[PDB]
């Protein structure tokens, strides 16, 4: 809705929720000269 | 090509 | 989206289908931003260069959707339009500067594992992200080609190119609102919106706090993945004002 969203936001029920990846997210991590 | 929807949805 | 793959399920929960009553047809891609606001390209609906001028009553908004054609009972939800506030400056006379409306749902959607909202970035989110050779995702259920529709929504992830390249493309003049996306004819990769991709997300996902902003809305390209010339997007967080006043004016 505002900044940085709604709060519950950008986090998907079956990925982020339960910690798990859908498979090409790993590519736009890599792109910000990696991530983690 | 799109499927019916219900009638409900457009009233 | 040209050389894109299907989505998995529940992957862009956040996608929205905008559809024309009469006829029914996919009309343009959009994004749910909270429970009752929708995000999407202002020239998804109102374009008078081509008679196009759609009011609530002729659209419906879909959210949960994974197939394009078919009605996913008990997964999506279908929600009707109380308002839609197009940017008082949107150009559509010269460039689509500004390409930006908001479309309020009648009653709020409730979330669900396929319907969730995206964030919209904050200064320092913008910042840190909107960088050239980073990627960003977008998806839709346009075109596969320029000249061929598909089945499921599709997902293409490409890199934001420099400015001046974006401006070296075309003869039409850039503004600071806008930002173009895709791979240079050099880089060995493909991908691109097409019609029926508008008034979609580019999305990325933060590093810092792993959740996925929009930070741009599909806007225009001049066909679909020529080489050379790329897709330019709304640039959502310099528009961000406009967004937080008309909701924190007419509601949430
Ligand atoms: N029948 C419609 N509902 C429709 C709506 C908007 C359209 N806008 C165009 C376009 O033809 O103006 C157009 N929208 C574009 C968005 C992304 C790219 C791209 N990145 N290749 C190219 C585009 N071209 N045709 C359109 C058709
Ligand atoms: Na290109
Ligand atoms: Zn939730
Ligand atoms: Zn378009
Ligand atoms: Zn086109």
């Amino acid at each position: 809705t505002f900044g940085s969203g709604e709060a519950d936001c950008g986090l998907r029920p079956l990925f982020e929720k339960k910690s798990l990846e859908d498979k090409t997210e790993r590519e736009l991590l890599e792109s910000y000269i990696d991530g983690r | 090509d799109f499927e019916e929807i219900p009638e409900e949805y457009l009233q | 989206i040209v050389e894109g793959s299907d989505a998995e399920i529940g992957m862009s929960p956040w996608q929205v289908m905008l559809f024309r009553k009469s006829p029914q047809e996919l009309l343009c891609g959009a994004s749910l931003i909270s429970d009752r606001w929708v995000l999407t390209a202002a020239h998804c609906l109102l374009y008078p260069p081509w008679d196009k001028n759609f009011t609530e009553n002729d659209l419906l908004v879909r959210i949960g959707k994974h197939s394009r054609t078919r009605y996913e009972r008990n997964i999506e939800k279908i929600s009707m339009l109380e308002k839609i506030y197009i940017h008082p400056r949107y150009n559509w006379r010269e460039n689509l500067d500004r390409d930006i409306a908001l479309m309020k749902l009648k009653k709020p959607v409730a979330f669900s594992d396929y319907i969730h909202p995206v964030c919209l970035p904050d200064r320092e989110t913008a910042a840190s992200l909107l960088q050239a050779g980073y990627k960003g995702r977008v998806t839709g259920w346009g075109n596969l080609k320029e000249t061929g529709q598909p089945s499921v929504l599709q997902v293409v992830n490409l890199p934001i190119v420099e400015r001046p390249v974006c401006k070296d493309s075309t003869r039409i003049r850039i503004t600071d609102n806008m930002f173009c996306a895709g791979y240079k004819p050099d880089e060995g990769k493909r991908g691109d919106a097409c019609e029926g991709d508008s008034g979609g997300p580019f999305v990325m996902k933060s590093p810092f706090n792993n959740r996925w902003y929009q930070m741009g809305i599909v806007s225009w390209g001049e066909g679909c993945d020529r080489d050379g010339k790329y897709g330019f997007y709304t640039h959502v967080f310099r528009l961000k004002k406009w967004i937080q006043k008309v909701i924190d004016q007419f509601g949430e």
